[PDB]
Formats: structure tokens, C-alpha cells, sequence
């Protein structure tokens, strides 16, 4: 949560949303819309899938150790190998533990950084055009119809041929 | 005929160095210490069973040493033995 | 010595408190010890970056 | 730092702020005033207030050992115990450092993104009534007064009954 | 990649560039131009230049150890410091990989970050004279010659004596 969008100014979750993670909803003239965009959610997902397999690429192959169980009691011997054995899962509890950790927080930081690109991608999309209302919500200042909103989401939008109305509507 | 907002954070007149990824001494506002490194040079008798040896190690208590015989059924959960601890019975 | 108090960690240098999670006074001890390290100090940040004025 | 709030645009901290640790300071017609932004500090000091207990639960409970000091020579054995006992030395040597570096740098991120946050919060209330300075300070361009200042400082501000004097100062 | 500069909206980059790290390249009415930010590029660098001696400061000093290769067949002592051996390299070379992944990342968001950090501050300082045009390029809508571009590079541009014109373009 190092950007503020996820459980930031977005303040909620849609689970209406199965499409994909990252997505709109649009309000125009014609009515209210949904989608999803594939391509955030492609790389928050690409970014997540292994994570793990990259620190751990896979599990190292062990035959014959020492033994960890002992019926009678011995001394010195069987002290370091009981000392051996305790550090060794110590060690390891350790490490899993901090890699869980650290890799939960990377996590969060990098969907709530997914989220805030697609966001500042939309905004510089709409440059003049729009303005953001603080809840993640961009409000555009002009006739946007269904042609208008995908080509916002397509990433195709010409703020151009808008930007006279849009001045107009904002500025009076 | 307007006004002036500033947004600003809290600082200390002194600050304490710590060591980041980035950088080998940086001042942040407030540290704690995370290495105990001294000690009160005296064993707490709680909450632990603890068993001074005075003048006897635990082999010579074993043993039955005459000079340890204060020790005989002595239970503990440590056994402190002494420097100044000394055999006085059959080699 | 021994002395009339409560720890739960001991070490031969004594008895320690154990709220740290590190130790530099001894590799010997006894009870809930913190863990011993080699460096004798480890400051963790609890603040932000101190910029003062000037 | 990776925001470049604190330290960054900011430039300087408030040591005569002691309420909290991020807040306001404002100019209006009716004079200067300080206030500490709560919400902004606690998050920070929640997020600080563990950070340790999280990767370390507690200390391990280690009652009979190995024996790590001798006084004769031995051999195989007291080699192999004193090699087991600096591996393991060495070994939480470098997780103790590891972990401090990590936590410091993840702590110095994250109060730079509290700032940060405050900062992008403030900004989207002030719609299009103020403008940022480039010194963390933003300039309103309408009368502002205390209740005013108080009511952005509480999250209420109503940029619309201000947007036409806003404007009309700032476009001219 | 957090912030989405860097193989982001800034989408390429300028394989001329050898003076420094970041930098700026302009178009005006006298003639292309380019020049590097050095101090973006000497904080990188600097960030960049240990972050391996700040978590494994110096190699530690080994003299005497345990025998690591055997002729014949013992038993348990051979056993016990085989398991040591291995378990002491298993755990080192899980540090180095996670090490080494840990500080990929964060140099990779480090340097995202300072590219960011570039382009807003640019942004700040062009308060109302430019549009950020989506490519990581400013539009600025003003005569803006040699020195008023070498300005903003220096820190030293002064937005109120372009603020008139550069209104009137783009608001006409
Ligand atoms: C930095 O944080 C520490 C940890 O809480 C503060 O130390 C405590 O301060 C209170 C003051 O009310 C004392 O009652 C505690 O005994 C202190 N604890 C320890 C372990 O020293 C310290 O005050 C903080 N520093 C600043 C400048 O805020
Ligand atoms: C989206 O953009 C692509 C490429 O510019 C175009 O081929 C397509 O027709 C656009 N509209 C869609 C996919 O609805
Ligand atoms: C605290 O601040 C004073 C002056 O503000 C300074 O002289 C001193 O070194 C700082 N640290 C301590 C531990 O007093
Ligand atoms: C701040 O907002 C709360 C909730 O909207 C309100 O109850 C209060 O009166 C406001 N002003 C303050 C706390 O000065
Ligand atoms: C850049 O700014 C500095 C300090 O304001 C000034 O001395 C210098 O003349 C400016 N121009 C340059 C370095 O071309």
C-alpha cells in the first residue's frame, strides 16, 4: 500500500469484477458499462505467478544424513547432532519466515502499484479533459459515448477533438 | 485576496544514524537498539532452579566427594560451577 | 553471583533481559535468550528521515 | 526516499511540530496556524510498531547445548563443535544485518509514502482551487479561512463553492 | 518498475546518451538539444555504488576448520561433518540467491524511482507553462529558447513571466 490506490483513494474493492483484476466502470449518456483490463492485470499476474520459484527454484535432493532420533542416551556425539539438527531447522524456520514476509509486502506494493500505473496512464490519456475526482474517478468533460469510453480503454483516446468542449465545460 | 496551505513533517534537534540498504549511515528521527550488549554481572535465583557450586563441579557432587556432600539429592535446572571448584578425595 | 531478582535469560556474564531480539554479551546461555550476533550495535529505524531546518 | 517526498520536495522538517508526526502549517488573512494530521501519523506509527515481532515472534526457549568453550585439546570433535558453533554465529550474524538493512530501508519508504500520501489526498481535494508550489505547499486562490483550512485539514472541503473565485484568480 | 517511468510511459531508451544517467533532450525554435542531469544520476550511483558491503561488509577470516573430503569409510563423525558441510552450504547459497534477487529488485526500483522523481520535479517547476504529454515529454506553450530551457534543467525557471502566454496558448 505504498501508493495510496489500493484501499487508498479507490476505498473499494468491485466484486462484480470477475473479468480481470484492474478494470472500468463508465457512466455516460447511454448508461453504465463495465470492463476489464487485460493488460494490468497480465502483468500483476505474470509478476506473481513464480515469486517463489525464483528464490527456491526447487527442492534440493537429500539421501543419506545423520540421524535425528536416538533411543539411549550417549553424550558428546549425539549432543552435536541434536545441536546440529536444532540450528539447522531454526535457520530454515527463520528463513521462510522473513521470505514470506518480505514476499507478502512486495505483493501488496506491487498490485497497489499496478492499480496507480493504470490509473496515471488513464489520466495522461485524458489530459485536459478530465479531472480526477479524488475517489479514483475520473469525471470527462464532454460527450464520451461507448465509442469514446473504449477508445479511453483501448488507449487510442485523441484528447484533441474534445478539447474545445472540454476547455469550455471546465473553464467556462 | 488568497490563502497558503504547507504540508511538512516533524524533525528532532538530534537524530540517530542507522544503516540502510542505500546508505551507510542515515539520520532518522528515532531508533531503537536491537543488540543487548551488557549485562548486570549477576545470575537472577528466578524463574529458574539454579544451583550454585560452591567449591564443587558436578562430577565430584556425583561422585560423593566428602566437601560436597551438601549436595546430595540436590535437584537444579542450572548448574552453576565455579572456578574455585577443587577435587579433595581419592585421585 | 547469584542474586534475588527475575530473568529468563542467563548467560555466564549473568543474567540479561531478553526484549531484544539480539545479544552480544555471550555465546553460552540458558533460558529465552535472545540470539547471539557479532555486531555490538544494531539500531532499527522507528521514525522518518530527520531533515532538520538549515 | 523513493517518493521524494521527505527529503525530496518537502526540503525540511517542522521541529517545532511535536502534536504528531506529518501535519499542516497555513497562511491566510487571518494569520499563521499549525495542526497535525492524526490519521497520516498513526498509519505511519502502526506500520512502525511491529516490523520486528512480525519476522521474529519471540526468543527461542534453548536449555542444554553443546559446550562452545574448552579447556584441553581434544581433536576431531571439539573441531567439528567449534566449527557448528561459528557457522551458526556467522550464519545469524548475517540475518541480524540482513534484516536491520531491509527494515530500515522498508521504514524510511514507508514514512516518505505516508508523506507522499497526505500530500496526493490534500491535492485531490483542492481540485482546481489550489496549485502546487513545488515545495510541498500549495497555493489556494480564494479566501480561506480558518474554517476553511480546518475543513481541508478534516477531509470535508466542498471545492465547488469556491470553484468560480478559484478560477477567476487563477485564469484571470 | 513501480512507478511505471522506466520501461513505462517513458517507453525507450536514448542509447545516445553517455554524459550521464538521466537527462533531458529538447525541441524549440532554435534546435534540438540534450543534455544529462547529473544529479539524478550521481544520487542513482550513489545509492548503487555499495549495497553489497552494507549487508556482507568485509570476507570473514577462516583458518582451521573441519576435514571436508575423506579417503575411507568411517561412520558417524564422518556423517555428522558431512551434514554440517552441506547444511552450511545449502544455507549460504540460499543467501546469496535471495540476496542477490532482493537486491535486483530494489536497484531496479531504484532507479525507476529517480526517474520518476526527475519527472515530477521537472513537472513542478513547469507549474502551468506545460502539459505532460504521456510519453514522458513536456509540451511547453511558450517561447522557450536556449537559456529558458537550460533554466529549467538548472533548477532556476521562473513560471510567473511565461504564466500570461503560456495561459493564452493553451486555454486560448
Ligand atoms: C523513540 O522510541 C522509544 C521507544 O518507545 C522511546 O523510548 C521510550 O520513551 C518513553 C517516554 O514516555 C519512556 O517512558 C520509555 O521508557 C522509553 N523506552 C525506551 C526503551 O527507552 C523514545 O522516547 C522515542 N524517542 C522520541 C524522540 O520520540
Ligand atoms: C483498439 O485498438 C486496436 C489497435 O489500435 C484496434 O485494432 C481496435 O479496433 C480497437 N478497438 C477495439 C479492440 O474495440
Ligand atoms: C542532542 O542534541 C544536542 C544539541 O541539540 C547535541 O549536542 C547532542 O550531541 C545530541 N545528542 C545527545 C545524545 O545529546
Ligand atoms: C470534521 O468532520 C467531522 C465529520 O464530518 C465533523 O463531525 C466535525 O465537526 C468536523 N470539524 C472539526 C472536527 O473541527
Ligand atoms: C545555474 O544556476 C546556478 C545557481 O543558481 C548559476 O550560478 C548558474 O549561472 C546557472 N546556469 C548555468 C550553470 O548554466
Amino acid at each position: 500500500g505504498l501508493f495510496g490506490a489500493i484501499a487508498g483513494f479507490i476505498e473499494n474493492g468491485w466484486e462484480g469484477m470477475i473479468d480481470g483484476w484492474y478494470g472500468f466502470r463508465h457512466q455516460n449518456s447511454e448508461g453504465t458499462g463495465q470492463a476489464a483490463d487485460l493488460k494490468s492485470t497480465q502483468a500483476a499476474i505474470d509478476q506473481i505467478n513464480g515469486k517463489l520459484n525464483r528464490v527456491i527454484e526447487k527442492t534440493n535432493e537429500k539421501f543419506h544424513q545423520i540421524e535425528k532420533e536416538f533411543s539411549e542416551v550417549e553424550g558428546r556425539i549425539q549432543d552435536l547432532e541434536k545441536y546440529v539438527e536444532d540450528t539447522k531447522i531454526d535457520l530454515w524456520s527463520y528463513n521462510a519466515e522473513l521470505l514470506v514476509a518480505l514476499e507478502n509486502q512486495h505483493t501488496i506494493d506491487l498490485t497497489d502499484s499496478e492499480m496507480n500505473k493504470l490509473f496515471e496512464k488513464t489520466r495522461r490519456q485524458l489530459r485536459e479533459n478530465a479531472e480526477d475526482m479524488g475517489n479514483g474517478c475520473f469525471k470527462i468533460y464532454h460527450k464520451c459515448d461507448n465509442a469514446c469510453i473504449e477508445s479511453i480503454r483501448n488507449g487510442t483516446y485523441d484528447h484533441d477533438v474534445y478539447r474545445d468542449e472540454a476547455l469550455n465545460n471546465r473553464f467556462q | 485576496s488568497t490563502a497558503t496551505l504547507c504540508l511538512g513533517h516533524h524533525a528532532v534537534p538530534n537524530g540517530t544514524l542507522v544503516k540502510t540498504i542505500t546508505d551507510d549511515q542515515i539520520e532518522v528521527t528515532n531508533a531503537t537498539e536491537l543488540v543487548q550488549s551488557s549485562s548486570t554481572g549477576k545470575i537472577c535465583n528466578n524463574p529458574h532452579r539454579i544451583l550454585d557450586g560452591i567449591d564443587c563441579t558436578l562430577i565430584d557432587a556425583l561422585l560423593g566427594d566428602p566437601h560436597c556432600d551438601v549436595f546430595q539429592n540436590e535437584t537444579w535446572d542450572l548448574f552453576v560451577e565455579r572456578s574455585k571448584a577443587f577435587s579433595n578425595c581419592y585421585p | 553471583p547469584i542474586d534475588t531478582c527475575i530473568s529468563e535469560c542467563i548467560t555466564p556474564n549473568g543474567s540479561i533481559p531478553n526484549d531484544k531480539p539480539f545479544q552480544n554479551v555471550n555465546k553460552i546461555t540458558y533460558g529465552a535468550c535472545p540470539k547471539y550476533v557479532k555486531q555490538n550495535t544494531l539500531k532499527l529505524a522507528t521514525g522518518m528521515r530527520n531533515v532538520p531546518e538549515k
